[PDB]
């Protein structure tokens, strides 16, 4: 397996010959190029690569030549001539790669103007960002669509500029990032209003009394400061402000409907619960089991020290008539 | 066989160093304080300690946890601490020790807990970096489930939680927290049960309540931790003792896992029924009282004890009254609070308050702790003077 | 240990009481915990064995409650151990 890996040099140094040949009519059409030359200029950058690599398999060439000598006088004179034909080939490069130099300097000035064009694309995605957590309505899981499809447009942005940094071979790197920071942070609070939306639905077809207030109180309030807890966008926007003046309604909402479900009103009976009703001065119903729903847009928030009384009054009144 | 000589050493230095007395109780050192030290080497899983030196790091932890942090003073601790140094030196050699017994050294500290609550629990030694992260995040997951705690995090309160997770690791070990006022101890001792995946139990104190009532969640409290075979803490404080009886039911508790006249002769063969479908899962065929004498194995090692005791009032009478309490119990004495403490604390209360300036800022949070020491001190000088 | 555990165990053959003094260490509990259970494994029949701790608050009518509780009229003689054997009973802290 000496004799073997000699024989298997010789094929290898026959496989560079042909493939110095295809470099060759690559350099001349690379040459007839120079849009067109910015291709030109690409290709050229892939045939330094290949020239480079062709310069280390000529020593490699010129290596396996001394080996087989020692080893196959003939087959060192095979190889010493696969050298001096690659000495040949890399003159015809250096000219080449002087045209090529000259077309790779009016590259990198256009390679400024897609590093720009990244620094434009990267603003308008930022601007768009605003305008997609306000769309207010319950297209919320809808948004997370247009979110995605920007990140894709962003994603496709990203391996646009990605490709322009690998022709001319920091700061369009950093708003990348920035953009994938914000595409993130932004699905967290989709995902986190969808949670507690679910739990207000879930809460909202409770019976009377299934609810038992304290316990609602304590899914909100966990809700409430586990939402304090993300810090996408630094809150603020519109959608966001919203929701948690709905929770600060919903969370002061319970204490007052706790009053409503507590035993002294439960007992009804007396005139005492419907004079309650009388305050709010809207169509009401009395069912030992019922949607909350109801109790939420009976709007319990208006006339609250008026119930607020009426509560403290059933409840003196329950503790003496027992 | 080294560490069975140093242990030995130990025993004979602190002996000699701190003799009992009326105040100051507990300083008398028995048999089975040594023992807790040797029940922490054991809690050592194999594979985790490739390291000779480090064995030895973990025994020198396990002393501090074990029988020593019972002192009154910190000037008595820095006599203790010194003690031991000396006799690891003459042990130990071709190992260093330096700057784990010097002055201001680096705290180490021994939890199941390392890489964090979520992750599998090996006891091993902590870095003091992840220390402050993981107390933090076991607060988060504590306040999700549980009622908010409310508690700042200062550097000594962190080593009061990995000290309590240690004394209540073990089967038959239980805890005794001494503290003054507002020490920790009883909501540290919240935190600490849910670190361990304990659930915490607290009788409800009531003007209307009976020994028949007491005995009755005894018993409710046996079946969480006997058939169920859930890991149940117990937080016991003065103010929930309104009779001397309640504190009787304890003492037993903690000396054995058999309680007299605790269950009737009916709900023990109840009992003994339910456990012997364990017995069998497990691969003892035992059908008699032996399957009993298991249960009250089983009871013991998933019902943890956390007693709440000021030092001034109440502590001295009852010591002598139940040996059990102080006996039994591995106690953690509570100083007060450090000045790095202080400075952690007045800072996290005072952070929504404006103060005017930032420089302003800067010295009424210095203010907080220079105003508590100084007082405490003239405290220390006016008792000296007046007797006030 | 091998000393004293062999001394109780002969005594306890011969209905003699002892009493074991200590100033809370070297395990006197389990020294007597484990010869009992030595003496109950050797003649599981003829000698049981049962662990009675002395509280604070425990009376001479807290005590008949531990003496009834395992106990029978045995055909006459007055009060007899269950089973027509003879029980061991143990007394920890008896200073208090
Ligand atoms: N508002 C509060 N002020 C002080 N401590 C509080 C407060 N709320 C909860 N705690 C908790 O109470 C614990 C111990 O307080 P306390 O019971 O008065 O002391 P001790 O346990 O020493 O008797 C502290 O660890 C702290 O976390
Ligand atoms: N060889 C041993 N046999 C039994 N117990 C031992 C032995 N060596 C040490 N011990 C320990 O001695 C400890 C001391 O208990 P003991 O002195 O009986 O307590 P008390 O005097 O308060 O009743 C026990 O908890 C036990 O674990
Ligand atoms: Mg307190
Ligand atoms: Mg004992």
């Amino acid at each position: 397996t000496g004799s073997a890996v000699m024989n298997y040099i010789s094929k290898q140094l026959k496989d560079i010959q042909e493939f110095i040949e295809n470099t060759k009519e690559n350099i001349e059409i690379r040459n007839k190029n120079i849009s067109e030359l910015i291709n030109v200029m690409i290709n050229l950058e892939k045939v330094r690569v290949k020239n480079d690599d062709d310069v280390l398999t000529l020593d490699t060439v010129e290596e396996m030549l001394n080996f087989l000598k020692k080893k196959k006088d003939s087959d060192i004179k095979k190889c010493k001539k696969l050298q001096e034909e690659w000495k040949n080939l890399a003159k015809m490069a250096q000219a080449v790669k002087k045209d090529i130099q000259n077309p790779v300097k009016t590259e990198s000035d256009k390679t400024k103007e897609n590093i720009k064009k990244f620094e434009e694309i990267t603003l308008k995605e930022y601007a768009n960002s605003l305008k997609k957590e306000s769309f207010y309505k319950t297209g919320v899981s809808e948004s997370f669509k247009r979110i995605g499809e920007v990140k894709q447009k962003v994603d496709e942005f990203e391996v646009q500029l990605n490709q322009y940094e690998d022709f001319a071979r920091i700061g369009s790197k950093k708003l990348m990032e920035q953009i994938r920071t914000d595409v993130s942070s932004v699905e967290k609070l989709w995902v986190r209003i969808e949670i507690s939306e679910k739990t207000m639905d879930e809460y909202k077809k409770m019976k009377w009394g299934s609810i038992n207030s304290m316990d609602m109180e304590d899914e909100i309030k966990k809700l409430r400061k586990a939402l304090t807890d993300l810090r996408g966008i630094d809150k603020r926007s519109n959608a966001f402000i919203g929701i948690t003046e709905e929770l600060k309604k919903w969370a002061t909402f319970l204490p007052l409907l706790g009053e409503l479900k507590d035993p002294s009103m439960n007992s009804e009976d007396g005139r005492h619960w419907k004079k309650l009703k009388d305050l709010v001065k809207k169509e009401f119903d009395v069912s030992q089991e019922l949607m909350l729903e109801i109790i939420w847009d009976l709007k319990l928030f208006d006339y609250k020290d008026g119930i607020e009384e009426i509560t403290d009054q059933a409840k003196q009144e329950l503790k003496m008539e027992k | 066989n080294i560490i069975v000589r140093a242990s030995l050493m130990l025993h004979q230095a602190v002996t000699q160093n701190f003799r009992k007395t009326a105040i100051n109780f507990h300083y008398e050192f028995n048999l089975r304080h040594m023992s807790n030290v040797f029940q922490g080497l054991l809690l050592s899983d194999p594979n985790k300690f490739t390291e000779p030196d480090k064995l030895i790091k973990l025994w020198i932890h396990e002393c501090e946890r074990t029988y020593g942090d019972r002192l009154v003073s910190t000037d008595n601790l820095k006599t203790y601490k010194e003690n031991i140094f000396d006799i690891v030196k003459k042990s130990f050699s071709k190992f260093n020790f330096s700057r784990y017994f010097g002055n201001n050294p680096e705290n180490l500290i021994y939890c199941n807990f390392i890489a964090g609550i979520n992750s599998d629990r090996f006891y091993d030694q902590m870095p003091n970096n992840e220390m402050e992260k993981h107390i933090s995040e076991a607060l988060k997951e504590y306040n999700d489930n549980n009622a908010f705690m409310g508690l700042v995090l200062f550097e000594d309160a962190m080593k009061h939680v990995c000290r309590i997770c240690r004394i209540v690791l073990p089967s038959s070990g239980h805890a005794l927290l001494v503290g003054v006022g507002g020490s920790g101890k009883q909501s540290l001792s919240k935190l600490a049960s849910f670190i361990m995946g304990y659930t915490t139990f607290s009788i409800t104190i009531s003007a209307t309540y009976s020994m028949v009532d007491l005995r009755n969640d005894l018993q409710q409290l046996y079946f969480k931790c006997g058939p169920k075979e859930e890991g149940i803490l117990f937080l016991f404080t003065e103010g929930q003792i309104t009779n001397e009886r309640f504190l009787v039911y304890i003492n037993d508790l903690l000396s054995s896992g058999e309680i007299a006249e605790l269950y009737t002769l009916d709900e023990k063969e109840a009992m003994i029924n339910q456990v012997r479908a364990k017995v069998k899962g497990e691969g003892k065929p035992d059908t008699r009282e032996n399957c009993w004498n298991w249960f009250i194995d089983q009871v013991k090692k998933n019902l943890h004890m956390a007693i709440c005791f000021s030092p001034v009032g109440d502590m001295r009478r009852r010591a002598r009254q139940f040996p059990a309490l102080v006996n039994c119990t591995v106690i953690d004495w509570f100083q007060p609070w450090p000045y790095e403490a202080l400075f952690n604390v007045a800072k996290s209360f005072l952070e929504p308050v404006d103060l005017g300036d930032d420089k302003v800022r800067e010295a009424v949070v210095k203010f907080m702790p220079f105003s508590f020491t100084l007082v405490n001190d003239l405290g220390l000088k006016l008792l000296e003077q007046e007797r006030r | 240990t091998l000393a004293t555990t062999e001394f109780i165990k002969s005594y306890l053959m011969v209905k003699h009481p002892s009493l074991l003094i200590g100033n809370s260490g070297c395990g006197k509990t389990q020294l007597a915990k484990g010869i009992l259970k030595e003496i109950v494994q050797a003649k599981p029949e003829n000698y049981a064995y049962q662990l009675i701790n002395f509280n604070y608050y425990t009376d001479s009518t807290y005590l008949q409650g531990q003496i009834e509780q395992t106990l029978e009229k045995k055909a006459g003689r007055q009060y007899g151990p269950p089973g027509k054997v003879q029980l061991i009973y143990f007394i920890d802290d008896l200073n208090m």
